[PDB]
This record gives C-alpha cells, structure tokens and sequence, in this order.
RNA sequence: AACGCGACGAUAACCCGCACGUAGACGUAUAAGAAUAGGCUCCGGCCUCGUAUCCUAGCAGGCGAUUCCUCCGCCGGCCUCGAAGUGGCCGUCGGUAAUUCGCGUAUUGCAAAGACACGCGCGGGAUCAAAUCCUUUGCAGACGACUUAGAUGUG
C-alpha cells in the first residue's frame, strides 16, 4: 500500500543476546524431548526410470542372481 | 498556536522581505511588481455592491479601508542575478 | 571434495580358523585422499554386511584414471540423497572429460540447488553414455546439437583490482 | 522492402575458432564442451605460441579473427596440426593487429638504459620535422 | 535453463522501409513515420532473408526468449499501422439526456480535442485530449458512434479508453443507468 | 595501476552509489585528493521504490525537542547523498577522519573548473560491468528530485550549454588530429631513414 | 466537504485560471506597461561593448 | 637548461601501522608504493632503504628539513604493500603522508 | 547556518624603533559526448589493454662557438571565458642542443658563522573613513536589543 509514501517502524534485525540465550536453551530442550520420545518408542525406490541402461541393470542383477544360485 | 509560524521570532530587519517574486515568462510585456508605501490609517467607505447571488446585492454596504500613502519611488539601481546549482 | 579422485578399494574380514580365506569385497570410491578412501569403505560396508575396521582388514587401495582424459563425454550419475523428508532418487547428467570431474561438478549442483552435503550423497552409479540419443536432459541435449556455434555478448575486460582509476570507459565486445 | 540494422556482429565461438590465452599462446577450438568451458588445441611449430591440448575456459581465452574452415568436431592432434601448416594460421596470426601490438610492447620491455636515452635522442630528431611540417600546416 | 539460443522472425512486406540504429525501431511506410525505443531489453536484431527481420537471444533464461515474443509483435503492429491504420469506432447511447459531442482539431501542437456535454444532465464540459497521431471524426454512415483513427495502436487505443473513462456514471446504479461511450467495433483502416 | 595523482577527478555518471564509495574512502584515507564529479548520474541497483522507501525511511527518523539541533539532517541533493554513503566508511569522529573528507569534493553536474579537466572512471563500480543485465537500476537525480531537490532543471541546463561547448571543442580537436597525421606522413619524407628504422626497432 | 488541495478543486481553478480571469489580467497588464513606457522613453575593451574582467573553495590550492 | 627532474626515489605512502582489530604496534609500518601491486612486485623492493621527510618550523642545522630512515623488511599482504622498519617509529599524523623508497642498496 | 554563500559602497598611504623567514610538491603534464545486444573514423580503416600520448641530454644544469626558426615565458592590442570565472590570436622583448664541438666540474677523500635584496608582522605617534558610547526618538522595549534624529537644514 502506502508503505512507499509513509514507511511504518521497522523491525528490528539485531538479536538480542537475552533472546538468543532463550533460543539456544529452547532448541536444546526439544532435542531433549525427540531423544526422550525416540526412546520412549511404541523401501528401496528402485532404479530410475529415466536412466538410460537401466534395462541392462535388470540383465546384469538377473545373471547376479544366477551366480548367487550356483554359489550357494 | 499555529505550528507554521512558531516559535515566536522577532523580525530580522524593519522593512519586510518579497521572498517570493511572481513567475516571469517573456510573453508578457515589462512591469514591475512590488512598491511600497507608508500607512496612514484607516476610514470607511459605502460602496455599491455588484455581487451576483450575494443578500447584499445591488444595495450600499459599509466597508472598512486602509490608506496607505505613497510618494513616487525612484530608481536608483539595477542588479541582476544568474542562476546556480546552489540558488 | 577438492581434487577428487576414484580409488578401488579391495577389502575383507580377518581370516579365521573356522572360516579361511573370506570374501574378499570391492568398493568404488570418489574421495580426495587415500585415508578417506578407506575411512568411506568401511562406513558403507559396516551399512550394507557385519564387517567393520576392527574385525576386518583393507586389502588394496589402487587409483583409477581416465581412460581418455582429453575426450569429452556426455555422463550420467544415479544419486540417492536425504532431505529432511526422506531418501530420493535422482538422475542427473553432466558434460566432462573424466570421471573425477563428473562427481565435482555433481556435489557443487547439488549443494547449490537442492544444499545437500557430502554426508547425504550417496553416487549410486556413474555411468558414460557411449552413444549420444542416449542423453535425456534438455540441458545437455543442447550442448550435443549440429555444428554449434554461439557468440559471447557482453563479456567484461579483465581489468587488473589494484587498478583502481582509469581513463578511457571499457568495452565489452570481445 | 529495404531493412538497414546496426546491431553488434560478435565472434562466433565455434570448431575451428582459434583463441590468444592470456600466456600469449594460441588454440584452435576442437570440442565445444559448455558454454564456459572448451577443449582447444595449438600445436604451433613457435613455442611461444603452442599450447598443449586441454580444458581451457572461456573467461581466460579471448577470440581471433582467424577461423579454419573445416576443421572437424573432436580431431585429433594430427589432423589440427595438418590443418594449421595448412591453412598457415601462424602466418595470419602475425598479421594481426593484436601481435603487431604484442610485437611492440615485448619491444618496450627489452629497452636498456642506454636503448632508452637512444629512444629519447631519436624522437628529438623527429619530433623536430614534425614540428616544421605543422608550422607549414 | 540458460538456452544458448532464441530466434524468432518478422516478415517485412514490399512497400516498408525499416530502421533499426541500436534498438531505436523505425518503420516507414505509405500510412507516415512510426517510431519506438526498445532500449530495455536485450535482442540482436539482424537481417535473414529480403524482407525478415531476426531477433535473437543469445544465453538466455525463459523470461529472456519470452521477451522476444512481444517485441515480436510490437514491431509487426507497427508494420501493420504504417501500411493499413487503425479504426476504432465507439458508439455512445443514452436514455434520456442526448449525449453532445463536438470535435475540433487544435492549431497549436496539432491535436483532436473531443469535448461532450450533456451526460445524464450535467453541466459540466468533458474536454478529453488526443494522442498526437490519432484522427477523430463523426461518423456520417450511422447514428451517434465516432472514429478514431490512426497509424499507432498504443495511441488510438489509449485515446479510445481516454473516452470511456471520462464518461463514468458515479454513485448510480449500472443496472438502471446505461449512458455512456463505449467501443464497438476495433480493426484497421482498409 | 597504483598511480599517485594530485588530484584525481571521477565521472559519477554510470557508477554505483557504495562501491563508488567504498573505493573513494579508501583512497581518501590513503592521502588521495578526489573530486566526484555528476553526482546526479550515479546509479543505485534495485527498483526505485526501494530507493524510495529508503529515504522515506530516513526522512522519518528526527530528534524530539528541536530538529536544529541533533536531529539527522535530511540532504536532499545528489552531491550529499553521496557524501552520506562516503562519511559512513570514514571514522568521522576521530581528527584523521575528518581530515580524509577535506580531502573529498562533491558536485552535482559539472563546474567550469573541472570540465576542462581528464575525468577517470573506477571500473569496480561502474554499472555495466557489474550489474546483470536484466536487473533494474535507479538513478540518484529523479531519487533527489522527488524528495526535495529544486535544481535539476537548472543543472539539466547547464549541463547542456557544457555538451555545446564541449561539441565545439571536440570538432577543433578533430582538426588537430587531422593536421598531425597530414605533417608527419608529410615530415616522414626527410625524416634521416637511419632514424626511422632504429626507432621501429625499439617499438616507436 | 472536498479539501482546498483535491484535484477536482484545482482542476475546476485551472479552468477559472484560463478562461475567466485570464484575459482580464492580461487587459490590465497592458496598460500598466504602457504607462510604464511613457515613462521610461520620456574598440570592445575601450567601448565596454566586450565583457572582461572587473577592476576558490572549489580547487584544492597547489 | 636541462628541464629534467632529479628523482632517484620511488614514491610511496605512509598507510598505517601494524595492527589487528584494537591493537597497533607502532614499531612497524605498512607502505604502499607507488606501482607495485603484487608480492612478487615486492620483494625487488625488500632491504631498500626508505626516507620520510618532512618540515620543522625552525632551522636546526641550517635546514628546516628532517628526516627518518627506515628500511623496508619485508611484503605484507597480496596487495603489494610492503611493511618497513625505522629507527623511530613514523608518528601517527604521518598517516597518507608522502614516504621515499630510494633504489640503494642494490642488487641490479 | 550567529564556524553557509554572493553583489555593492567607503577604507589604513606615512614617518620612528625591532621579531622571524605545508593532514604532506618533486614532470605534483593529459576536457569530447554517448552507447555497452555496440562505437570511433583520415571514409582507407580501427576498438581486450592508459603496457597509451606529450615532455625529459647540458655547473641543482656554466662559458664561448658551429648551427637553427622549434619550443617556453613576460608585457601590451583585439577578442573571448560567469555553475564557486580564463584562454586564444597577433605584435615587441627575453630565453631556447634539432646537428656537431673546445674550456671548466676533482682533495667536501666509498652514503649520513660574510655582504646585498625581498616579505610577514609587532610597539609609538600622525592621516583617513567609519562604528559604538553620548543627547533626542517610540513604529520598539523584562533588561539588553531595535526604528529615528543631531555638522547650516525642506534642520
């Protein structure tokens, strides 16, 4: 709008170093909280179809296999 | 008070400065602009009024009027002035 | 990293008296020095099989060069990278002369457009496209037309920084 | 229907396009590889003016008027050596305004004290014509 | 994407004559002069056949090779007014009050002003000013429509719109009250 | 090349508005005299709204209980607008500051002094080898012009009467050239060969 | 009501200023030039006809 | 009449001391002289002798002129700037002044 | 703007005495404008590049030649320069290696107080041209400050 013609008050950009001592102690407490809710507790994508030899990829993994048969 | 003339400052100088002289343009013939004169005081006058749409008229209306008297000035000088990026 | 090269790196278990002569695995790594070479094969061989530094041992490490340096292939990298949501896959492709230079290129575009860093890429396979029409991205596709030719406008004058005054305006026409 | 433009009629960068590197040596365009990067090759019999085959940037090349005419895409070393001996680039290069300048400012450096006080007495002594001549002017 | 290279084409027919100085675009023609600055954006203008004119982006983004598309048909616009003109013919209706309109070419810096009295009513005189370059007149074939003409479409179709706004009914419904001067028919000259 | 010149007067025409002055207070500082010369030609990058939002922004911060004393006083000329940005990268408060902005002139267009000197050009900030071609650009003038500068009609005509003069001169200069190259191909006649061929040979 | 700077207002003064009070003030500045009229007809370096000199912050002093 | 110059120096400036961000050690001093850009440019300049002259307002040995001397220990950053040595350390107000780099003792 | 600037009016030349001679010169040389997806030009051509162009020899730059009409400076004369004001042309006079010489330079040792002339000022007095105090004024005033007036008159 008329910010152009009358500019308001801007927002300040310099942190405090009280604020960022409430940051640091936040951020660390919710790592706190993953760790604890991680501990509390209760898909490979497959080759690209756009790859350009991904037909001799599957060749290639079929006769891996065949070595795997005959090893084992 | 009115913030356009404050604070209240005394005049520099008695006489009392144009500051701004009308816009000049060529196609117009040579006139000059300011004069002055001295105050005598003042008087009041009837003038027959000649306002359409006014109450008053076509009928006489009292008006008060200022004299100033001004003897013929004399020219005495002539300065001319070059304009500058600084005025 | 730096002036990357690819090392082959051969690695194996220990050998045991219950179980000899073990099974002697291989790894293709881009790594700027050798130590890393060693550090990265046994990060991703702990991943894959039970096999670590403390029960195993490397076997050989040999660098790999270019067969043609001074050739310029089309090349095609397969990478699986991890965002903050998950693990995609990605092909892109890139226009070098060396294998080297395939994977610099690939870590400078993928920190730049997508910030990705070195901990999350994953170079699944590296591949050289022998035959172009087998190039898939407009980019490159360009590159590779008929006699291409293309004019450079507006190049600036190398003028020397301690040069700080000059006379005459620049031009930038060459 | 007549049409006179003036636009700019910029170098084209191209295979068989041979390009000054800032050594003062030349390379002729082999292999477009981006739009910033080239593979180029001089093999000039003058060792000031070979440049062995590779990578070179075009932010670091700068584009000659002279241009072979049908080089092919991806020749070797031999077939561009053939085709500078014949199209003889080295003599075309000299040619060029840009050597002549090259030629004269090598010409600058190599002046000794005493080459340079020769230098001094020298335009004294044509200066002095010049100087008549523009009176009579 | 940084397309290493755009092109597009603007056919130039038999009786034209163009001139382009650095990005300054004159086309002359049988209809007058026309002339245009197209200092702002980047195009290597050159000559590909007789009578085409190339406009090339060289290393270029989307919005690069999508700003030759409209300098594409500015120029040929300008073409097309230097050989056939521009028409616009407006038409203004009313209910009650008979729309005046009056036009009179001014000597001094050569200009149509349209002046119009009488919009539902009123009295004040809506003296709107032309472009330079555009004509109007009355038509004389139907009833109470106008027509401007010119060689530049940028000025008849601003000159155009000049009208319609001017004429803008306020503070009364649009759903009853349906004066004003609208635009009707919009093609060229011949 | 690192020259030490006496004084060194710069064209603000083309020129961005901090890296021209990052480089000018630089120099000042080092013992440089440096005139700046067309400071309503600068230019400064991004849109002009922006520029514009700036100095309105600027224009809003003022001292409470009087503006003639402490307050930021709001230059609405080009040349001080530029003389903001160079004081900013000069330890103003401190005497060896202050002496490096006696050493700095600033004037809008081009006074009669100092047009019949060499102007030079800083190519670390002129705005054709540093600004991407698409990107927009402002200029200071029509900044100024439009927050409180009542001269740019004025120095819009004296820079006119200077191109006049200047067109002049420059068609006598082109004479003067014609006249050298006619008397030495002239002169080049009786010029003692032995001459021409060593000064050839040493690059002359 | 509409303020004493809105367009409309000094658009409708324009029009006051061109049509109406214009040629008025144009009748009467003609002949107060005319009286003032009446009033008023009632080598270059030795003849002062070529201007030369009479009887610097902008440098800095060599 | 000869209408020649008489200079055997090379010009310079007195630029700073040394220093980081809040700490200046005066006993040695930063020049920059004039044509030289690089370190490679520098070190030709390296152990030459360096004079700072400058005016008393009074005659001490018949002359209103003294002088310090220095020499010139070794480069200072990439720029060409070179930092040097005197017997005195240059003042403070000498900061921008003008500093001669003569071309002894030589190796040429 | 009482530490921004301009135009103008009128001034302070005498005589007596005496106190001292660089916020950074060292060739402190260089005017087109304009574009930068173009421009300059002898209309032949040229442009990355100021790595350019002028000047630069002589006891800190002597003396006398041979020889040269080139460059520099001062006065005028006529014109030009006004954004915070200068150059051009002509004429006089002074100087002037573009070529070639002759007689000096030293023992200040390898780099680190005499005479004459000219300015800037001080301390007296005398000669100007003003301002302030003084007396009046009341268009002004807390007090300063301000508007007037006082030398012969239209007081």
């Amino acid at each position: 709008a008329g910010t152009i013609n009358k500019p308001k008050k801007p927002t300040s950009k310099r942190k405090t170093t009280r604020l960022r001592a409430k940051i640091s102690k936040r951020a660390a407490e919710k790592k706190r909280k993953e760790r604890k809710l991680a501990r509390k507790n209760p898909k490979d994508p497959g080759i690209p179809n756009l790859f350009p030899y991904k037909e001799r990829l599957l060749q290639q993994r079929e006769e891996e296999r065949i070595r795997r048969k005959e090893e084992l | 008070g009115s913030l356009a003339f404050l604070p209240r400052k005394r005049a520099a100088r008695h006489r009392g400065r144009v500051k701004s002289f009308p816009k000049d343009d060529p196609k117009k013939p040579v006139h000059l602009t300011a004069a002055m004169g001295y105050k005598a005081g003042m008087t009041t006058i009837v003038r027959d009024l000649d306002r359409p749409g006014a109450k008053a008229h076509k009928k006489e209306v009292v008006e008060a009027v200022t004299i100033i008297d001004c003897p013929p000035m004399v020219v005495v000088g002539l300065v001319g002035y070059i304009e500058t990026p600084r005025g | 990293m730096g002036r990357l090269q690819e090392y082959q790196v051969i690695g194996r278990h220990l050998p045991t008296e219950a179980n000899p002569n073990p099974a002697l695995y291989r790894m293709r790594i881009f790594a700027p020095n050798e130590v890393v070479a060693k550090s990265r094969f046994w990060y991703f061989l702990r991943g894959l099989k039970k096999v670590k530094k403390a029960t195993g041992e490397i076997v050989s490490v040999n660098v790999i060069s270019e067969k043609h340096p001074l050739k310029v292939k089309n090349f095609g990298i397969w990478l699986r990278y991890d965002s903050r949501s998950g693990t995609h896959n990605m092909y892109k492709e890139y226009r070098e002369t060396s294998r080297v230079a395939a994977v610099e290129a690939m870590y400078a575009d993928m920190a730049a457009r997508h910030r990705a860093r070195f901990r999350s890429i994953h170079i699944l396979k590296v591949v050289e496209l022998e035959k172009t029409e087998d190039v898939k991205r407009p980019y490159i596709k360009q590159l590779v037309a008929k006699n291409l030719s293309f004019p450079l406008p507006h190049r600036v004058p190398k003028i020397s920084t301690k040069k700080i005054f000059s006379a005459k305006r620049p031009s930038t026409f060459s | 229907a007549e049409i006179n433009v003036e636009a700019t009629s910029w170098r084209r960068v191209e295979v068989g396009r041979v390009l000054k590197l800032e050594n003062g040596s030349l390379a002729a365009i082999v292999e477009i590889i981006d739009h910033k990067r080239v593979l180029a090759d001089g093999p000039s019999s003058d060792p000031k003016l070979a440049t062995p085959r590779g990578i070179v940037p075009l932010s670091r090349a700068l584009l000659t008027p002279i241009v072979i005419p049908k080089l092919p895409r991806g020749a070797r070393t031999g077939a561009v050596k053939k085709a500078w001996e014949a199209y003889g680039v080295d003599a075309k290069w000299k040619e060029t305004n840009w050597a002549k300048k090259q030629l004269q400012q090598e010409r600058r450096q190599s002046l000794t004290d005493f080459d340079r006080f020769k230098v001094m007495r020298l335009k004294k002594q044509r200066r002095f014509e010049e100087r008549k001549a523009l009176a009579k002017i | 994407m940084r397309y290493i290279h755009s092109e597009e084409t603007i056919p130039v027919p038999e009786n034209l004559k163009v001139s382009i100085k650095s990005r300054l675009v004159t086309v002359e023609g049988p209809r007058g002069k026309l002339q245009k600055d197209l200092s702002h954006i980047a195009v290597n203008f050159s000559v590909v056949k007789k009578g085409v004119i190339g406009l090339e982006i060289h290393h270029g983004s989307r919005k690069d090779v999508a700003a030759l598309r409209t300098v594409r048909t500015i120029i040929n616009n300008m073409i097309i007014g230097v050989t056939k003109g521009f028409k616009y013919k407006m038409r203004y209706v009313y209910a009650h009050f008979p729309i005046n309109v009056n036009v009179e070419k001014n000597a001094e810096t050569g200009c149509y002003e349209v002046e119009i009295r009488n919009f539902i009513g009123e009295k004040i005189v809506r003296k709107v000013v032309m472009a330079p370059g555009v004509e109007v007149e009355i038509s004389k074939a139907q009833k109470d429509e106008l027509i401007l003409s010119g060689n530049s479409l940028e000025a008849v179709s601003q000159s155009a719109a000049d009208i319609q706004q001017i004429c803008k009914v306020r503070n009364k419904d649009i759903r009853k009250f349906l004066d004003g001067i609208y635009v009707s028919e919009k093609g060229n000259i011949v | 090349m690192s020259s030490f010149e006496s004084v060194v007067v710069i064209d603000g025409k083309g020129h961005l508005l901090g890296r021209l002055a990052s480089i000018v207070a630089k120099q000042l500082l080092s013992g440089q005299k440096i005139v700046v010369v067309r400071c309503e030609a600068l230019n400064i990058s991004g849109e002009f709204f922006r520029a514009k939002l700036k100095y309105h922004a600027y224009l809003r911060k003022m001292t409470r209980y009087n503006p003639t004393r402490g307050g930021p006083f709001h230059f609405r000329a080009p040349s001080r607008i530029f003389y903001k940005a160079v004081r900013g990268m000069i330890p103003h408060k401190t005497a060896r500051g202050a002496a490096a902005l006696e050493r700095l002139k600033v004037f809008e267009g081009v006074p009669p002094p100092y047009d019949k000197k060499k102007k030079m050009v800083v190519p670390q900030a002129l705005r054709v080898l540093r600004l991407q071609p698409g990107r927009k650009y402002c200029t200071v003038g029509r900044l100024s012009h439009e927050v409180g500068w009542k001269y740019q009609d004025v120095v819009a005509r004296l820079e006119e009467r200077r191109k006049a003069k200047g067109a002049a001169y420059y068609e006598r200069k082109k004479l003067a050239a014609r006249q050298l190259s006619e008397a030495k191909k002239a002169a080049a006649a009786k010029v003692d060969p032995k001459v021409s061929e060593a000064l050839a040979a040493y690059g002359y | 009501a509409k303020s004493a700077r809105a367009s409309r207002i000094k658009e409708n003064h324009q029009r006051f200023k061109k049509n109406i009070a214009g040629p008025v003030e144009a009748a009467r500045l003609e002949r107060l030039s005319a009286k003032l009229m009446a009033i008023a007809q009632a080598s270059g370096v030795k003849s002062g006809k070529s201007i030369g000199r009479k009887d610097s912050s902008i440098v800095f002093p060599m | 009449p000869s209408e020649a110059g008489h200079r055997l120096y090379v010009k310079g400036r007195h630029l700073s001391y040394q220093r980081g961000r809040r700490n200046t050690h005066p006993k040695t001093s930063l020049i920059k002289i004039e044509g030289v850009d690089d370190t490679a440019a520098a070190n030709f300049y390296l152990g030459k002798r360096v004079a700072y002259v400058y005016r008393a307002q009074k005659e001490v040995r018949g002359t209103k002129i003294r002088v310090i001397w220095g020499k010139i220990t070794r480069p200072h950053g990439n720029s060409g700037v070179v930092r040097a040595k005197f017997t005195h350390p240059l003042p403070a107000r000498s900061f921008g002044a003008s500093v001669r780099i003569m071309l002894y003792p030589s190796s040429i």
